[PDB]
């Protein structure tokens, strides 16, 4: 029961290319992401260097907090709430219970989301 | 001087009206307003960065030598000769001779004695629009009144970056009396400003409180640190 | 005892669906909590830096405050009132006493409501 | 003009009927009114935010300017180029040229010398019905009609922003008439409206007193700064 | 001294046992707008103070505001069932001239509106 | 495949077409270290593979190695003109299950960096 | 290699004290238990910085990555 479909390359490539769009530009930019990328590098840095199968209670306790700080950014955000439930991240984020390999799966999800977040636009550099 | 020195200027920056260095971002994360203010990682206590006092002395320092020379300023390379050689650029003084440090607030536990519950408080504003007279309200957060940072700043005699078409050579006594007078000048002119953001609307009044210079590091002469604490009592 | 259960996150996202509607957009508003959320951050910011597990009593004098104001809050707001009733947090600041973990779990519990408030309502998001 | 300056007007700020700006809303004490006043968060004394000091000044000269031109500035950018030129705005003068502050009480021993128990009295009021009158009570909290605050403001003379296709320049004297001639005919505005509050029952009249200028830094260009003082001195 | 340590609980009982008519609690939060702030700015300056022992005006003040409760309660008959329950004439006569006397006053005058307000309706 | 045959001179016709700027060129191999770093770990382990289909394991270094190639493009300008005039990144969406495709590719790249540092004065 | 003598035989050069006497080490983070126990969540800050044009009086945001204050690292240091 993932959103992911195995390849998660195409499927990060059919979210920003659907994303609403303004006159200008995209209406979200990866300024407003900062908060959010810097709590899943932590999450990414300490669940790779376990060798169990499942999540120790200190390690799953930051999934929560990370499903809260998402909830929290989505609500005072208009642009981060259409990228939030285009994604599926909410959903996803409740299927991890406590396994570690679908715990990965969500942080090589995450960054492909971010690749092509800079590439398919300019004022990314 | 025909030695090397390190002389470190003290003292204390106190708060007259409430001061917001704003973050944008930085996780407060609990219900926080939409302008909050910058903090610490680990003891949460409120700073003013490094980045914010020197930025904002270095341009009022522009604007005085500038409008006095009749020349507008209009990037740091091509400021001043004697505010390139405080601040540095990146042709000619390749680093400045002045090390600003951060700060953190001091007299946490002198304002909870008398009486302060939170160590910033939450201001409301409210735009008034001018046709169907309806209101706009935000949340502002700044630093209270009489709130007290440590002020600390270093200062360098050497030889610098001298380039291949001059010399190396120590600046004398009277070019080291003639950069802590542009010190003194340049730190009295923030306090007829402000410092941060939202000033012209009454924001960030900061004063300067027991200047004193002191050689930390090397031998100055008999005659020079008196002379240097006489530049820094006008303050 | 544990007025507030494990997986909280998910007992945090039923309350704020079990409010009054009052035509669509909610009667509470954040703005009503402002005086209440700027307490519990420097409650929570003093009990995260210390390492007993009882509270100091220059900290439980605090809880003792914090559990005035609440009382104050839900006194002369109906919204608030109902809010305060529906998560039960009087009964939980009257049971943390003196352990430093269940003053934590208190102010873990109140992130998760205002997380979800602010996402399930309209008329914010600015 | 000719170098950089910065002038400093002093003056004194009078309650004559009782003052209510009452920006707290939620965040004052807890044995308290419905509508509260701003106070200090640190010494409790009553205060004057500053905010609300340049929005009604603001807003009581786009409407005499506006009633001379005959048009109807719908919002600020829109303004006029002698108030957008001395007030900020966010198109080609983007800073202000004026600096207000917030202002504290300044006369509590002087309130408590006379028969005077609390800085700030409970009012009472009614709204009565135009048919079988009955009536429903509200109370108002207000400033008392003794206090004082230490009124101030900053302004500041140099090349300001030019812009990406200008040549920058320095403000004339015959410039710096016109905006202090703004400034003295804005504060007699102030003196008939009611600084923030109900004011059309009876709130905030306000009186103005020893207004003068000086020269905080740098010099002036001679007999300038005794015709500033007279353009102050009908308020 | 009659305030307890946990000032909260039995700051309560009181408001529970205040008299009431066929409606409810006759005394109002609006009768005693006048004893609350005059309080309300005996607590400023006892916070903002720093010696132990009280000011000759900081007993001046303490005294003012002993002769308010009993011309208060004297002209009115809900209020002065509500200073005689909640003991506030025998507290103010404890209060010489120690500081932490009268911040545990306070503290415990505040907690008593706060329950005035929660433990009925008709107050907004 | 957008690789032809003879791709030793396909490489030198990209290389010679550049935005050359005001200096030799405006691409430094400083620029994508990190990439050339995941390709010789792929390159230098495919070849010592066996079976022809390539295994999950070197599946999702393909993978990784795409990701790097779209986040370099959008995040460097000078980068962002090489993967397209060179056609590199419609090249590693059809490596799915041949290890000679794999092979294809690492062998277009070194041919591409020789001629980079070759051809102007300022690398090396 | 012009430097004074006392300091080219602690570090080294290339024409007299070929090898200096002094050994530095690399080192890293010790005390991370200890920051994630008093409410550290990242080990790094996102700083975030600013560069006003003085023509057009316009920002010019940056961002900037920073290791925390409070950390400590086990410094070393061998003699020969």
């Amino acid at each position: 029961m993932s959103v992911i479909q195995d390849d998660y390359v195409k499927q990060a490539e059919q979210v920003i290319r659907g994303l609403p769009k303004k006159n200008g530009d995209f209406e979200l930019t990866t300024t407003q992401l900062r908060v959010l990328l810097s709590l899943t590098a932590q999450l990414f840095d300490e669940a790779q260097l376990s060798s169990d199968q499942n999540l120790s209670p200190a390690l799953r306790d930051k999934v929560q907090y990370l499903r809260v700080r998402f909830v929290y950014q989505a609500g005072r955000e208009k642009a981060v709430r259409v990228f939030v439930e285009r994604a599926g991240l909410l959903d996803e984020l409740a299927q991890i219970g406590d396994s570690r390999d679908r715990l990965l799966k969500f942080c090589h999800y995450m960054e492909a989301l971010v690749a092509y977040k800079k590439f398919l636009d300019p004022k990314e550099t | 001087t025909t030695s090397y020195a390190k002389i470190e200027i003290t003292g204390t920056l106190t708060v007259l009206t409430g001061l917001q260095i704003g973050a944008g971002d930085g996780f407060s994360a609990i219900g926080a307003v939409d302008k909050p203010v910058v903090r610490d990682p680990l003891s949460r206590l409120p700073m003013i960065p490094g980045t914010s006092l020197k930025g904002k002395v270095r341009t009022l320092l522009s604007r005085q030598y500038g409008a006095d020379t009749e020349t507008f300023y209009r990037k740091p390379n091509e400021d001043h000769a004697h505010i390139r050689r405080l601040f540095g650029d990146t042709e000619e003084y390749m680093t400045g001779r002045l090390v600003f440090r951060d700060t953190k607030l001091t007299n946490k536990d002198d304002l909870e004695a008398r009486g302060a519950k939170t160590l910033t408080e939450v201001k409301f504003e409210n735009a008034i629009n001018r046709v169907t007279a309806k209101a706009n309200l935000r949340q502002m957060e700044r630093v209270i009144p009489g709130s007290e940072f440590a002020f600390s700043l270093v200062y360098e005699v050497s030889f610098g970056t001298p380039g291949e078409e001059q010399k190396a050579s120590l600046p004398s006594s009277d070019e080291i009396i003639e950069d802590f007078n542009a010190i003194a000048r340049g730190l009295k002119l923030l306090e007829l400003d402000y410092l941060g953001g939202s000033g012209t609307r009454g924001y960030g009044q900061v004063k300067f409180s027991n200047l004193k210079a002191r050689a930390a590091v090397g031998a100055l002469d008999g005659s020079l640190l008196e002379k240097l604490n006489h530049e820094l009592a006008a303050v």
